[PDB]
């Protein structure tokens, strides 16, 4: 039961970000909310994600230049990302890296009990 | 604004009397994209002209390869005709075997 | 060297004949691949090289689909751009929209382009930071703002930066045999009696792949003093081009000029003079 | 509750099918159908909020009255606004635009399930 | 392949 002015797709809520923000305030405004920032699970989640047509922070990020690609709990999907451009976002053509001080929108995943 | 077109008539193979070859009419440089491009036979049209895709340059204007099958004699006279809005009357290029 | 993957999608409207007529034309290093036309018997995506068709029809289907919401886009376009401007509906006038890759021997992107122009005229366009927009009227200033709140500038680099790169590289393969093929020149030379004492030396250069071709003439071995006349090179239509190089040279004189075919199809340049029957 | 269904969206207490497939006017209507649902009915300025951003164009619950002479919707209401050809079929993007087409053509959709 | 997104103006 998620709330009417946000979005329910497979158990879990999402809602846009009412600011365009930096990846850290996006990955910072979603914990606040008790949700987390956009996490890629399946490709039919993020073809549906893909849909919305919407430029959003994703969860994914890179320490550095060398550094590789960071997400946890064991889900084997990594979609390919297209310097200081350290964090991956979503948009219509897939992810992309992206300047993490360079304000977008934000997609939260909050999943209800 | 309009660009007025370019036309350039010519034969895609050497052309030789009595030998069937391909008549082509390119023409460049032009807006509106709407344009009228008649291929004639001794001041006729010809029915079977195919034409190129509709693309532009980097510059906006339009080009496009018009082309029929035709068998150069040396009684015959080929040309193109093109009618487009920058122009008040269509302009007529005839085929040189010579260019 | 350079490699390019390009888009030129047209919408022309209609006064009156109905819907405006949409175009969509693929281009793979200066050679057309793909085509869309709403004017045609059943409009889709279709291969314009054969080197495409080796594309299932999970791809053709993809594409058919793009083009067909691109030119319902296009139409609105259309409609909203006439209420900008105030004009009337009876008359043609013309959406235009180029955007591609550019890359070079590196598989990487060299530079990123989405353009667009409203009756031939520059509207609204992609700076090469893929970050910003340059507007160029009032009307182009809304829908900069319009692009603006709904992050168009970031959607447009992401394909520009991924998918058309990635593509670019699949269709480079697919078609290796034809793209960089080399179709060396047929050279001739034509005699024309232009005067009672001049003559026009016409150096013909046929058949020829790829499009970039040197042709000069030259007077005893030396590069040309008076005005040589050359047409812009000019497709045959089966996929080789076209050009010739002319000098109106004196009657007598037709030996002591020599033509100069260069083309990256021949290995040695080629030396070309007026052959007289005896 | 308010929850819908595995690959059905839920916004504002309605749940929404957006198609991945291609599909003919009557099919896409067919298959709302049975899936207890109906096309979708935008009267509402916004009714695809979240969808917003979207160009695509989805077939929408509208049909041509040849006794009425007007557009009606698959309720019997009759719209207002965004409007030609009674012969063909609407669609509709969730960025507000509207668009006619022959209903034979192969489209996207989106089915809103019915209480 | 084409661009997913054309420029709504
Ligand atoms: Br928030």
């Amino acid at each position: 039961h998620c709330p009417k002015e946000w979005i329910s797709y497979s158990h879990n809520c999402y809602f846009i970000g009412m600011e365009r923000k930096s990846w850290n305030d996006s990955l910072v405004s979603c914990i606040s909310k008790n949700c987390s920032l956009l996490y890629i699970d399946s490709e039919e989640e993020q073809d549906f994600l893909q849909s919305l047509s919407l430029i959003s922070w994703t969860g994914i990020l890179r320490k550095g230049r060398g550094q590789p690609w960071v997400w946890k709990e064991d889900s084997i999907f990594k979609p390919k990302i297209a310097d200081e451009c350290n964090c991956a976002m979503m948009s219509a053509s897939g992810l992309t890296a992206d300047n993490c001080t360079t304000l977008h929108p934000y997609l939260c995943k909050c999943k209800f009990p | 604004i309009q660009k007025t077109p370019q036309i350039q008539v010519y034969s895609r193979h050497p052309p030789e009397n009595g030998k069937p070859n391909i008549l082509n009419c390119y023409v460049t440089q032009f807006h509106p994209p709407h344009i009228e491009i008649q291929m004639l036979k001794n001041g006729k049209k010809i029915p079977k002209v195919e034409m190129s895709d509709m693309s532009f340059s980097k510059d906006w204007s339009f080009y496009i390869l018009a082309h029929t099958e035709f068998t150069p004699t040396e009684t015959d006279t080929y040309a193109c005709r093109v009618k487009h809005d920058s122009m008040a009357e269509p302009k007529t290029v005839y085929w040189d075997r010579d260019m | 060297s350079p490699h390019s993957l390009r888009y030129f999608t047209t919408a022309v409207s209609r006064p009156g004949l109905g819907e405006p007529r949409f175009i969509i034309v693929g281009y793979v290093d200066d050679t057309q691949f793909v085509r869309f036309d709403s004017d045609a018997e059943n409009p889709r995506m279709e291969p314009r090289a054969r080197w495409i068709e080796q594309e299932g029809p999970e791809y053709w289907e993809r594409e058919t689909w793009k083009a067909r919401d691109m030119g319902r886009n296009f139409r609105v376009n259309l409609r909203t751009l006439l209420g900008y401007y105030n004009q009337s509906n009876d008359e043609s006038h013309t959406l235009q929209w180029m955007y591609g890759c550019d890359v070079g021997p590196d598989g990487r992107l060299l530079r990123g382009y989405c353009q667009e122009a409203y009756d031939g005229q520059d509207y609204i366009s992609l700076n090469e930071d893929l970050r910003s927009w340059t507007a160029n009227d009032i009307a182009s200033q809304i829908s900069k703002h319009k692009s603006e709140a709904v992050d168009e500038a970031h959607q447009q680099r992401a394909y520009l930066q991924g998918p058309c790169v990635e593509w670019l590289h699949r269709y480079l393969r697919l078609g290796n045999e034809t793209l960089q093929r080399s179709d060396p020149p047929k050279a001739h030379v034509t005699h024309h009696p232009r005067s009672e004492d001049e003559v026009t030396l016409r150096c013909w250069a046929l058949g020829f792949y790829p499009a970039d071709i040197t042709l000069t003439w030259q007077l005893n071995g030396e590069e040309l003093t008076q005005d040589m006349e050359l047409v812009e090179t000019r497709p045959a239509g089966d996929g080789t081009f076209q050009k010739w190089a002319a000098v109106v040279v004196p009657l007598g004189k037709e030996q002591y000029y020599t033509c100069h075919v260069y083309h990256e199809g021949l290995p040695e340049p080629l030396t070309l003079r007026w052959e007289p029957p005896p | 509750c308010c929850v819908c269904l595995d690959k059905w969206v839920g916004h504002q207490c309605n749940c929404y099918f957006i198609s991945k497939e291609e599909k003919s006017w009557k099919r896409s209507r067919d298959f709302c159908a049975s899936q207890n649902s109906s096309l979708l009915q935008p009267q509402s300025r916004n009714e695809l909020s979240f969808m917003n951003f979207s160009q695509t164009f989805f077939w929408i619950g509208m049909h041509y009255s040849e006794k009425r002479n007007a557009w009606l919707w698959e309720d019997g209401t009759v719209p207002s606004k965004d409007l030609i050809r009674p012969e063909h079929c609407i669609v509709y993007s969730p960025s507000k635009s509207v668009s006619a087409e022959s209903c034979e053509n192969k489209n996207r959709y989106i089915c809103k399930k019915l209480p | 392949a084409m661009a997913p997104r054309t420029l709504l103006l």
